[PDB]
Order: C-alpha cells, then sequence, then structure tokens
C-alpha cells in the first residue's frame, strides 16, 4: 500500500491548504512526491500540481512553473498543469511561454474554454502591439498609388484642399500632376511662413501624413487646425473627420463620436461629416444612428447613387439585427431596386452581395462580385471579396488562393489580400508560409492597430509550431 | 475589436469583421489542432 501512503500525505497537505497553512501543506505534498511509485504518472503529477497550487497562493510564481513543469513531464495532456504553468509565465513576463502553454491547453479543451480563450487573446494583443509599437518607431513610409489617393478624396466634397486650382499652391500642383511625394515639403513651407494658406496647407500636409501612414506626424496638425477658430469651419470639420477616425483607429470611440459631434455642430449641412459618421456607426453596429445619417446624406445629396446605396444596406442592417423576416426580405428587395436605379454604382452590388452572404445566396454574391469586375475591372478588393467568398461558401483553398493572388496582381500594395492570403496558409496547415504572407503585409500595413493585429497572427502562427514539436 | 482602414468603401471596411472570423476558425482548423 506505499501508493495508499502517498494519497494519504496529499491528504493532509490537503487539510493545511484549507486552513491556509500553505507551508506545511507544501512540505505533506513533498512527501506526497516521495512516497509516489514512480511507474504512477498520473498520481505523481497530481502530487506536483497540488504543490504549485500552494506556490501559487504564495505568489511565488518561478516555483510554480518549476512544479508544473515537472507535472507536465508525467502527464503531458494534463490540461490543469498546463494552464496554471500559462497563468505563472504571466506573471513573470513570459509572454511567449505564457501563449504557446494556453495555446496547448485550448486545443486539448476544443476551444470549449472561455477562460483558457481569454488568456490566449489577452496574451496575443499585448505580443502584437509590442512588435507593433517598436516597428512603426522607424518604419519606412510608403505613398499609396494614385488610385487609392483619388479614391479617398473623392469621398469628400466639402474639403477645400483637394479642390482644384483656379508653398500651397505649389503643392495643390504637385497633387494635380500626381507627384505626391513632395506635397508634404510644399505644405511645411507655407506652415513655416505662416501664408494665407496656412490651415489648407496644414489639413492637407495632415492628411498625407496619414496616407503614407505617419498617424503620430497627422494628429498636432489636425489638433492645430481644430485650435484655429478665424480658420473656415470647412477646414476644421474637416480635420475633425479625420482626427475622429483616428480615435476609432485607436480604439478610443469615445473620443471619435466627441469630435464628429462637434464637426457636425460647427458645420450643420456639412454632408461629408454624415457621410463618414454613418459608415462608423454601421461598424460599430449603431444601425438607427447610420440611418439617421444616411438619411441625411440623402436629403444633403438627392441624386447621389452611394448615398442611397449606404441607406439601402443601413436599412438591412436593422432587419438583420431585430430578426424579422419580413424587414429582412423588405430591405433585400431593396437592394434589388438600388442597383436598378443604379445599375453602374459598383458598392451598390457589393453592399448587396454582402447582405447575400450573411443570408446564404453565395452563388448571387458571386455574380454581384462579378459586375463590380466588370464595371471596374482595376478594383482588386473585389477579387477579395470573391476569395473570402470561397472560404465561407465552398471551403476551396485552392480557387481562394487564387482570386486572393489575383487581387495582388493588380495592387501589390493591398496589405488586406497578403492578410487573407496567410489565413489560407494557416488553414492548409503551411504555418511558414503563412508568416511570410503576414509579415508582408505588415510592412504595408497602414496603422499600428493593423500592424498589431497581424503581429498576433505571427505569434499565433508560430506558437502552434512550437505545441506541434511536442 | 474595431480594425478600421483608411480609405475603404462600407463593403471592404465589412469584410474586416469577415476576415476575422475566418482567421480565429483557421486556428481552429489547422493539422495540429485537430491531431492533439
Amino acid at each position: 500500500n506505499s501508493l495508499d501512503r502517498a494519497q494519504a500525505a496529499k491528504n493532509k497537505g490537503n487539510k493545511y491548504f484549507k486552513a491556509g497553512k500553505y507551508e506545511q501543506a507544501i512540505q505533506c505534498y513533498t512527501e506526497a512526491i516521495s512516497l509516489c511509485p514512480t511507474e504512477k504518472n498520473v498520481d505523481l503529477s497530481t502530487f506536483y500540481q497540488n504543490r504549485a497550487a500552494a506556490f501559487e497562493q504564495l505568489q511565488k510564481w518561478k516555483e510554480v512553473a518549476q512544479d508544473c513543469t515537472k507535472a507536465v513531464e508525467l502527464n503531458p495532456k494534463y490540461v490543469k498543469a498546463l494552464f496554471r504553468r500559462a497563468k505563472a509565465h504571466e506573471k513573470l513576463d513570459n509572454k511567449k511561454e505564457c501563449l504557446e502553454d494556453v495555446t496547448a491547453v485550448c486545443i486539448l479543451e476544443g476551444f470549449q474554454n472561455q477562460q483558457s480563450m481569454l488568456l490566449a487573446d489577452k496574451v496575443l494583443k499585448l505580443l502584437g502591439k509590442e512588435k507593433a509599437k517598436e516597428k512603426y518607431k522607424n518604419r519606412e513610409p510608403l505613398m499609396p498609388s494614385p488610385q487609392f489617393i483619388k479614391s479617398y478624396f473623392s469621398s469628400f466634397t466639402d474639403d477645400i484642399i483637394s479642390q482644384p486650382m483656379l508653398g500651397y499652391l505649389k503643392a495643390k500642383q504637385y497633387m494635380e500632376e500626381e507627384n505626391y511625394d513632395k506635397i508634404i515639403s510644399e505644405c511645411s513651407k507655407e506652415i513655416d511662413a505662416e501664408g494665407k494658406y496656412m490651415a489648407e496647407a496644414l489639413l492637407l500636409r495632415a492628411t498625407f501624413y496619414l496616407l503614407i501612414g505617419n498617424a503620430n506626424a497627422a494628429k498636432p496638425d489636425l489638433d492645430k487646425v481644430i485650435s484655429l477658430k478665424e480658420a473656415n469651419v470647412k477646414l476644421r470639420a474637416n480635420a475633425l473627420i479625420k482626427r475622429g477616425s483616428m480615435y476609432m483607429q485607436q480604439q478610443q470611440p469615445l473620443l471619435s463620436t466627441q469630435d464628429f459631434n462637434m464637426a457636425a455642430d460647427i458645420d450643420p449641412q456639412n454632408a461629408d461629416v454624415y457621410h463618414h459618421r454613418g459608415q462608423l456607426k454601421i461598424l460599430l453596429d449603431q444601425v438607427e444612428e447610420a440611418v439617421a445619417d444616411f438619411d441625411e446624406c440623402i436629403r444633403l445629396r438627392p441624386e447621389s447613387a452611394l448615398a442611397q446605396a449606404q441607406k439601402c444596406f443601413a436599412l438591412y442592417r436593422q432587419a438583420y439585427t431585430g430578426n424579422n423576416s419580413s424587414q429582412i426580405q423588405a430591405a433585400m428587395k431593396g437592394f434589388e431596386e438600388v442597383i436598378k436605379k443604379f445599375p453602374r454604382c459598383a458598392e451598390g452590388y457589393a453592399l448587396y452581395a454582402q447582405a447575400l452572404t450573411d443570408q446564404q445566396q453565395f452563388g448571387k454574391a458571386d455574380e454581384m462580385y462579378d459586375k463590380c469586375i466588370d464595371l471596374e475591372p482595376d478594383n482588386a478588393t473585389t477579387y477579395v471579396h470573391k476569395g473570402l467568398l470561397q472560404l465561407q461558401w465552398k471551403q476551396d483553398l485552392d480557387r481562394g488562393l487564387e482570386l486572393i493572388s489575383k487581387a495582388i496582381e493588380i495592387d501589390n500594395k493591398c496589405d488586406f489580400a497578403y492578410e487573407t492570403m496567410g489565413t489560407i496558409e494557416v488553414q492548409r496547415g503551411n504555418m511558414e508560409k503563412a508568416i511570410d504572407m503576414f509579415n508582408k503585409a505588415i510592412n504595408l500595413a497602414k496603422s499600428e492597430m493593423e500592424m498589431a493585429h497581424l503581429y498576433s497572427l505571427c505569434d499565433a502562427a508560430h506558437a502552434q509550431t512550437e505545441v506541434a514539436k511536442k | 475589436p474595431i480594425i478600421l482602414r483608411l480609405g475603404s468603401p462600407l463593403s471592404l471596411n465589412m469584410a474586416r469583421k469577415t476576415l476575422n472570423s475566418l482567421e480565429d476558425k483557421a486556428f481552429q482548423l489547422t493539422p495540429i489542432a485537430v491531431q492533439m
């Protein structure tokens, strides 16, 4: 009965444990370690894990990881020992080791334990945020394509800075000639000389700071345009739109809405404010606030195809969230009415295809994406949409890779496509090629938040290969 | 976690939420996750 003597020592250590006498419980567990036959892996791993619990209440995290480690050697799939070591590594700032332990925990649990997944999600965000910060320091900025720049400014009508010409004047001519890399220089000459186009150059320089991914240099310019009350209200409203979007990009919903609300108050008929705020309201699932902004866009732009396509999709999300099939079909038929009234609005088809995919009509959604290729053949994002469709629809990873690769041929500076290709290589099991695609998107991401998400995908991939080695 | 992309249409920003969901399932549907 040599094993009964080990459990007897373990059971008295449990009574010291419940009385708060952890040092005396540790000695009983140590006595149980000695009396357990080496042939009994499970019982011996139990005794090590119990002693790690006593070390945990004393908050001696080093001894916790040590005892959990020995317990895993006897019971390699001891989920309680692996998870306790993951918590121990978190306290010791062993984030990579904590991620690897909690990765094995989630796999053994079938991803069914919210407690384990919250810990993995917590350490993944921290690891990705750290690397995104250090990489964003000395990252060289890339100027996006002219097609992206013109599409960005075409989403504004009241910005002034994009208007044609009838320091800053030289910057406006470099812009009309698509020589964007020298716009920031000529704008600084106005600000340094404090000319009459000072607020415009301050706003135009901040815009291209954002366009090259330098949100840290755009913030002081946006702050300054907003502080100048004498400046044109159109320039302050446009600067508040861009500072609010940057706030939302940095996970600041409250400051974002404050800037958008102030933009609407100081410039009540600026349709850019209602257009860009409503798009954020949809992303935040604040639907009734979105239709209100999109209804104002229609009121201010009664002939705009996109404005009615927006509101039609906003009405759909309202029916989708309330789950009335009568209202859902009402808004679904509204899409077919929008595409007939505006047959060359590609976003009308894309918003419809999203609603079709949300409601399982994949074949018709692929047709709407095909129509976008007819109208706009050089739009790479539509091929990303078709690729994402092939994953949700048929799980055809080969055809999905070909469509995502097609978007790269059109726009090799599309970080969204590289992220989708790495996601596919994870699903196929090619972890090294997946990290390869994630890194190419990192060097292309436009914000630090996007870069942190991509770095998290890398650490999750690397952690799985380490778990695979055992 | 709203990952907002600069200068993108609404349909593209909607696809980010779809990509996030597909990334979660991709890591749960890897050879190492099923063989353990």
